[PDB]
């Protein structure tokens, strides 16, 4: 709205590697996340196809399409409730203390639903899981929602 | 051990000596609804992660910024120099020094 | 330029300036080469070294000429710093294909053709990216050790 | 394969080669179309669903026949993963046909012992088999029924086991029609006891 945030246009100049002021359709998922929006990858996929937009063939962009797609994704930020994120992992391990065994969270984050690479899974556990093999998800989900 | 993972109803099944037992078709129905409900819950929780994941990549890319250059230029020198009389000289000579 | 590297160039300037007056002339170049074993050093080689300067080779003219040729010169401790960050678990020499991919995909200075020239006198291990350390030696002091 | 040695010679009548299996479980399957169906002459034969009359069904046959039968004259067919299942009760398709069919298939392959829950189904070979083989007897000795293929000595040994393990008495109930050949089993069970604990 501007509140006209012109820093979204300045961040589009940091993600366009050619400097022509266009951003390919394959970068739009990760740049919506870097502007403070977490649409799921199936949602980013649907919307695209919904608009008869094929992410399979070469794509370019213009700021005039990327701005309204970020504004259509911005209504879905009401789905980011931290009660359900901590209660999900609280149902994932027994006893009254928030600890996932290391390999349980790593294999679930790579193979269940939207596949996260094991390189990204190791980069998200690095520091929050110590050598006991127990990830405290009270501080883990706190630090994941700090970015 | 496998069933350890998944955002699945750990109820709906039951194990025994030769096999597991599984519901469908109601409990089957339940789960399904549930399934969608995690994509939500999940799909949204994935994103941030994804987001966040790359957000750390930028902090690294950036750090790296110069250490590369340093490495970059630094090599180039050598490729040029190593063939220079004066530099070979310095080289054989560099040792006699203290 | 760190100060010990500038003191190394001051010691090399004193070993080539055998008249000890502070200016390396063509006679100093020829008598330093003859004391290293070069009995056949041509006058055209001495004239090509003097043709790289606009004036007499005093200590600051020798430092500015070496500065302008070594604008990416890196000491061995900072090259081993960067190679310890590339091998952050320590000890192991890093893979050949990992250094080829990371040189190219990060920077234009790491483009391939240049990577074939890196493997070409920096031998296999060095080229490959497995050993480590011998390349830091030959980047600070050239030729085979 | 590796396991089977004890039997070795009997093996083929107890279990199938590890690829015979593999070649059977890992094969093409079309669930939505493949089915079992009612049949006026033969009880239940298999077929492929052709069309759908809204509550009638037309199916091709395995022999080549086309019948339009009710919706509930039609029964699903287990994925190939359940070919000659040791325990039909592990099937995900608890029908009438699937049971008939499982027994039948592992018989045409000369396997007379197939379990159906707790039961130990036994089919009259009508010929001779290395099953009562003096090697087998040992083989089945000290083995839970999950450590070995469907067989009577399984039942018979487990009883024994269980007997000493739980400190409870046991029983074996053999039953079938006049020609099913129970005496034979009964006797055979008996020898078993006598041997393994005399």
């Amino acid at each position: 709205s501007k509140a006209a945030a012109d820093d979204f246009k300045e961040a589009f100049l940091l993600f366009d590697r050619t400097g022509d002021a266009k951003i390919t359709a394959s970068q739009v998922g990760d740049i919506a996340r870097a502007l403070g929006q977490n649409p799921t990858n199936a949602e980013i996929n649907k919307i695209l196809g919904n608009p008869s937009k094929e992410e399979m063939n070469a794509a370019a962009i213009t700021f005039e399409e990327f701005l309204p797609m970020l504004q259509a994704a911005a209504n879905n930020k009401d789905q980011g409730t931290f009660e359900d994120f901590v209660e999900g992992l609280r149902v994932f391990d027994k006893e009254g203390n928030g600890t996932v065994m290391g390999a349980e969270l790593r294999h679930v984050l790579a193979t269940l639903g939207e596949k996260m690479t094991e390189e990204e899974v190791e980069e998200l556990m690095k520091g929050q899981e110590d050598s006991n093999g127990c990830i405290n998800y009270e501080a883990f989900v706190k630090h994941i929602m700090s970015v | 051990k496998l069933l350890g993972g998944g955002d699945v109803d750990h109820t709906q099944y039951a194990f025994g000596h030769t096999k597991v037992f599984f519901k469908a078709g109601l409990l089957g129905l339940l789960e399904e609804m549930r399934d969608d409900k995690l994509a939500e819950i999940i799909t949204a929780t994935q994103a941030r992660c994804r987001g966040f994941l790359m957000r750390v990549e930028y902090r690294a890319m950036v750090e790296r910024r110069e250490s590369i250059f340093c490495i970059q230029y630094n090599v180039r020198s050598f490729m040029n120099v190593k063939h220079w009389p004066w530099m070979k000289l310095f080289f054989k000579i560099k040792p006699l020094l203290k | 330029f760190d100060e010990t590297e500038i003191e190394d160039f001051k010691e090399a300037f004193t070993v080539i300036d055998q008249n000890a007056d502070g200016i390396i002339d063509k006679d100093d170049l020829r008598e330093t080469f003859a004391a290293m074993g070069r009995l056949n050093v041509k006058n055209e080689e001495l004239d090509a070294m003097i043709k790289e300067a606009s004036g007499p080779i005093n200590f600051t003219v020798f430092l500015t000429m070496f500065g302008e040729k070594l604008k990416g010169a890196d000491p061995e401790d900072v090259i081993m710093g960067a190679f310890k960050v590339l091998d952050p678990d320590g000890k192991g020499s890093i893979k050949k294909s990992f250094l080829e991919e990371l040189l190219t995909t990060g920077g234009g200075r790491f483009t391939p053709e240049e990577i074939k020239n890196m493997w070409a006198a920096f031998p296999p291990d060095v080229a490959g990216n497995v050993d480590y350390k011998n390349i830091c030696y030959v980047i600070t002091h050239g030729e085979d050790a | 394969d590796a396991e089977m040695a004890a039997f070795g010679e009997a093996a083929p009548y107890l279990r199938k080669s590890e690829k015979e299996r593999i070649e059977a479980q890992n094969k093409p399957f079309d669930a939505k179309s493949s089915v079992f169906v009612v049949h006026p002459k033969q009880s239940f034969v298999k077929g492929t669903i052709q069309s759908k009359e809204g509550g009638k069904v037309t199916v091709k046959t395995e022999g080549g026949e086309t019948l339009t039968v009710k919706e509930d004259q039609v029964f699903s067919m287990n994925p190939p993963k359940y070919d000659k299942i040791e325990d039909m009760a592990m099937m995900t398709h608890l029908h009438e046909p699937a049971v008939l069919y499982n027994l039948k298939e592992r018989y045409a392959a000369w396997m007379i012992y197939t379990y159906s829950g707790l039961f130990c189904v036994t089919v009259n070979p009508y010929k001779w088999l290395p099953v009562y083989n003096p090697k087998v007897v040992l083989a089945y000795r000290g083995k839970k029924r999950q450590e070995a293929p469907p067989h009577i000595f399984s039942i018979s040994d487990n009883a024994y086991q269980f007997m000493l393990t739980d400190r409870e008495n046991q029983s074996i109930l053999i039953t079938g029609e006049s020609g099913a050949g129970k005496t034979v089993n009964t006797k055979r069970v008996i020898q078993y006891f006598a041997t393994i604990a005399a």
